[PDB]
């Protein structure tokens, strides 16, 4: 979410996903294999984080007849400073959290585009936006084999080059 | 070909390490804050006391005559219940109170006491039943007829089972000195009580009290734990509430105050007065002193957890 | 063209989780050492006990004369401070002393108590204003002459405020039983005091203590809250120190014991008995005991946050 | 701060820069967008960790006058408990802050230069320690142009191709 | 030419924030599990109490009679281990043990009690040395025959030392009132106790209790701390254990409870009731009351920190 | 670890290496700075952890003679509320330094990659898989020159770029 100037509010099909303009025409595509990768990175995340305490806890205080007074303030002490330290853990919890997830997945959105770098050797540039700048005409048959990850590196590659 | 993520029109604020307001596309609430206001008992033997105060329960005044011998996995004291018919405190209230809520109920046992030479059949007007009654675990010790004397007695009694006993007796304090020598007779009176860890002292003081029910006099309860085998011994000269039956703890259970009502629909581990927290959540934001296997409090009321990527809209 | 990052002669070395000691640009501190040697009290009522105790502020020893009534949002205790002019002491001394520290000040007002056929002003030479005197709220109970009885009295009070009444009362243990006859008369001396939440049963004691103040006897002080519309009920028959007027709580204070000035100069919401600690750290490494709105004390004495990027000099 | 040797110790006008010599002169500027990215970040996180609590804690012991030695026994065990606590959250805090901040740092400057490499497409190389070496004689102005993000990456591409 | 990472066949299994069972290549245990079932007291001065009980060692019972002036840095407690040779009970028993536990041991000093008139040489059958003994430390205060009477009698001792002084004395509660008349005399009794800090009202109970050691009277100690400079003064006409000689703390030790043996081949600062914890893990999942240098417990039986990279296996 | 297929089970020198298939054969070995890094920052991170608590707590319950139950319960409660604090900051901890062990052997194996493409700027390509395929026979003296970092980026330009 850096040099990609914004997200694609149209991309309802997944998280990631490539927006192809050949000389055939337009389309938009998901990839479920980033997406599926983060969103179970994060289901997982909530999967941890929603855990059920197995540790009982009785009634210490009494709200029908008042305990002691010397006793009840000490009581009232450890439960507020035990109150302070929960409310702590969970506010830097939860920023933490989110903060690994964000940075999750701009590490994820970046490793698809490395791997689509990786895929386009010397037959296509980069712009510097998050997009490929070919230099050989690509049909979408081509196009459906770089989200397959099936194009081939040396097929196209003097045509896409001499340009 | 370009690449590119996914976005929403009108995402969620979440806040981070480095900054608070931060737009993502999805986000889950952490802190709880919906709250039943019932008590979720599904599977449960519960027993509500309602008009019963829980130490009543040891002593038996009317309105606990059918929590004698209770038996729960979860108990639940209410605001109207009492512990005494006769005016009356009990030493060390939330101690014993905090023993019975975890008993998984009381089984009571005769501890065979027999009287020679004395009446044993006290009663008083606020302990109504058929007529004038008393606590129907305790024996009001008095004198034979209007007056005369209290032979100094005493009584011993062996614990014969494997679990500590709960021993109850009363020390009464009469409303005047002169309704003292009417009751027991003339003379310093001494209630004696020993045992391997207990050994107290107790000695009646009259006097004169505000009305409570119609009523000057007051009777103080105390309570031992007896450990197997063990015997425990009194040796008193007058003013003795004697106890009839001992107590034994059940098992485990669970106490809470409430008052709302009990629902056998649905389930739940985590009570406060106001009802049953059921949630999964770690966090929680309705009552700190909640009881149970709760999610633990805190004073945030929203911590939003982030599901999503970052939002970015055009 | 090269690209490349700052870098300064003089790192600041902080550590992190790999590592300890790593050198970076800038680092701030996080745990707070500065203290302020004073109190800061601006803009809050602040009432400096100074010699007169807290709990005296109840009974009114002469050093409490202009406490009687106090009112504040700050309360501070001076280790000079006395809480008697009799030698005596309170019974639940630190539970009185946190209710009095929160209370907003105190409210007095006569309770209302006539006495027929009892001497009624007692004094002692400790007691120091004009010539002998006595607490201010209290009224020592006598006997008529140097010699006679004392008749078995019973006196009521009820609450008719809104908010619980502080009361308290005394206990006389004289210097000899000779003493005790001298001032009440033979006979076993009692003190009931009954209410619905209270029952109490008192009995002095008469022997020689440590001459403090040149003075062998004790006075014990006793109180309880007394709940709105419930009446409090006394029966003496002697050794009885009477309460005059009664207490009510204000409102909301804080009670700190210190050994500064006060400054009203400076506004700070963390006290200890070394000054203040007006700081915006989360932590500090002054004063575990330190109250208030407070950092939340740690051991380490620093803990160096990085706020910019690592130092790596040519 | 891997691969780039040391930092610039003449570098006082921001955290990150260019340094550039061709054929009119030397020069040092300051990347003004990084710089004020990361000290935005680390200033935000300065102002999440310079928080005020709002919980009030009363006197629970007594210094001029001790408290019964078994409840006070038991209020010192529970306050030395809390400062444990409030160490080790404060130590594990401060450590984890400093880790994210170095790397945030390090992510920052990483960034710059993946942009600066996005702007220059095949008209430089790359050396390996953080330079960009130029084919074709880049003006002051050009430069200027590279620091300004306007590098045209076609109209001076056959020239420092053919090199 | 190829890059990659090494693996190996079988990894270990660690827990990350996003998913659990993380195949990785190697990693540690942080949760501390092994015990030493012994007491590793290398280069600690240690004191085994064995049968003698703590607070034993300032009254002296025969079997304390090699405890009486210990001094150590470890004190071991046995739960064979007995406070009294006449069957009593001491008043705020945890708190002086929490006291002896971190005194360093105890410094005894004869108090200087001369008495005039009165037999002090009581003793018992269970305090069995050659013969019929008593407590070390303790003078059974007795009349001159076997009856008479006792003088109402007031000592006083000033602590003429820098630190603070352990004060124990008596209260005898016999078996009768007859037996109360034959040790002392008819009439009430009282002993009072009286300091700057103390100021206390005892009195006796005679009465029947259960047969310990064959005997049904009981004996309770109290104690007190005694300022420097400050004087403690006792009034007391009968039923009365007076204080021969005062204990002063030594320094600083630590009290431990357990049932293994002593073994000075290893060393450790963590101690528990089956042994010694050695570990330099931060978490232990022995003992939860673990006293002295632990690791915080948690209850986590294990909790696995990867040390190497992630394994990912052909 | 991610384009990366799997690991080296072969490779007992060390965390990260090189495999190198030319014209004269076969070979393993081990980068010794990356490896070393790696393990000094987890050794670090280990003696960060095994730290020792200087705090001594005393004995405040009773086990041969309980105390009284009132405070024995508020004590009770009070070890189980500190019990629970330090088991979820444990399982944290324990979380947390995991994911950042494995995050930073991940950035140590990326940050190899990236330089020893930074050594080969024209001379070789990328493949996909974590190779450099090599356009010029390099001897076994010139990958061994490369595992040095003193492979000539020009001296073998010419060759390996008319392929
Ligand atoms: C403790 O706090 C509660 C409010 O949650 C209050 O009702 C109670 O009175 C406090 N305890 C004492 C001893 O004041
Ligand atoms: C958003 O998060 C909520 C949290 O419970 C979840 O129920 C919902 O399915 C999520 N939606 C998407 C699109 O991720
Ligand atoms: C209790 O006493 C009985 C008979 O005196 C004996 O058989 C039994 O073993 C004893 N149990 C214990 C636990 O002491
Ligand atoms: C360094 O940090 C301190 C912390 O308060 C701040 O006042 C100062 O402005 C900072 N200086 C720079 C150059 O960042
Ligand atoms: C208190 O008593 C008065 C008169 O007896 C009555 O008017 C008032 O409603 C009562 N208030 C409460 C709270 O009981
Ligand atoms: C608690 O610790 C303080 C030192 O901060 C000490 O003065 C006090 O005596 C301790 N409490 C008890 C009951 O010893
Ligand atoms: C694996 O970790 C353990 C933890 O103590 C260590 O002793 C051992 O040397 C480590 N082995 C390797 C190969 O890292
Ligand atoms: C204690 O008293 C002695 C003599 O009365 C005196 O010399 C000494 O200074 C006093 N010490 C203290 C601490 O009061
Ligand atoms: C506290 O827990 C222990 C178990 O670790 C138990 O033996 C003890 O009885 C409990 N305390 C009370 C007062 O019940």
């Amino acid at each position: 979410a850096g040099f990609i100037e914004n997200g694609w509010e149209g991309l309802i099909d997944g998280w990631y996903g490539f927006r192809h303009q050949n000389a055939q025409g337009e389309g938009t595509a998901a990839d479920y294999k980033s997406t599926q990768s983060a969103i179970d990175q994060i289901t997982g995340k909530l999967n941890r984080l929603i855990e059920k305490t197995n540790q009982q806890f009785e009634l210490i205080d009494n709200e029908f007849n008042e305990v002691e007074k010397q006793i009840g303030n000490v009581i009232n002490w450890t439960r507020d400073s035990i109150t302070e330290v929960w409310s702590y853990n969970a506010e830097l919890l939860v920023a933490m959290e989110n903060q690994h997830t964000i940075d999750l997945a701009d590490s994820e959105m970046d490793k698809l585009y490395e791997r689509v770098k990786r895929q386009l050797r010397e037959n296509a540039e980069e712009d510097g936006t998050g997009c490929f700048e070919i230099f050989h005409k690509c049909d979408d048959d081509c196009m459906a084999s770089i989200r397959n990850n099936t194009y081939d590196h040396s097929k196209y590659r003097e045509e896409a080059m001499q340009n | 070909i370009c690449l590119g993520h996914h976005a929403v029109s009108n995402g969620t604020k979440v806040n981070t390490l480095t900054e608070r307001g931060v737009e993502v596309v999805n986000a889950t609430e952490t802190v709880e804050r919906t709250n039943i206001p019932r008590i979720c008992s599904k599977g449960k033997r519960t027993v509500d006391l309602g008009q019963c105060g829980l130490l009543g329960t040891i002593t038996g005044p009317p309105q606990c005559d059918q929590f004698l011998e209770f038996s729960a996995d979860l108990i639940i004291e209410r605001r109207e219940g009492s512990d005494v018919c006769y005016p009356g405190k009990f030493v060390n209230e939330e101690a014993l109170r905090q023993i019975l809520r975890e008993s998984g109920g009381i089984d009571k046992e005769a501890m065979g006491f027999t009287y020679s030479g004395i009446r044993t059949n006290g009663a008083t007007s606020s302990c109504r039943r058929s007529g004038s009654s008393f606590y129907a675990e305790m024996k009001w010790l008095l004198s034979n007829t209007d007056n005369a004397a209290f032979p100094q007695m005493t009584k011993s009694y062996k614990n014969t089972r494997k679990s500590p006993a709960l021993i109850v007796w009363g020390i009464h304090h009469s409303g005047s000195t002169a309704e003292q020598t009417k009751l027991y007779g003339s003379g310093n009176k001494l209630v004696t009580v020993g045992s391997s860890n207990y050994q107290q002292s107790f000695v009646p003081s009259p006097g004169a009290r505000t009305q409570v029910n119609g009523l000057s006099g007051r009777i103080d309860f105390h309570w031992l734990m007896l450990n197997p085998n063990d015997t425990v011994t009194f040796s008193f000269n007058g003013a003795f509430i004697a106890p009839d039956r001992a107590s034994f703890l059940r098992g485990k259970s669970m106490g809470i105050q409430s008052g709302v009502q009990v629902d056998a629909n649905c389930e739940g581990d985590c009570y406060h007065s106001g009802g049953t927290i059921i949630s999964n959540l770690p966090f929680q934001n309705i009552d700190s002193r909640a009881v149970g296997k709760c999610p633990r409090y805190v004073k945030q009321r929203s911590l939003l957890l982030a599901t999503g990527m970052k939002n970015v809209p055009e």
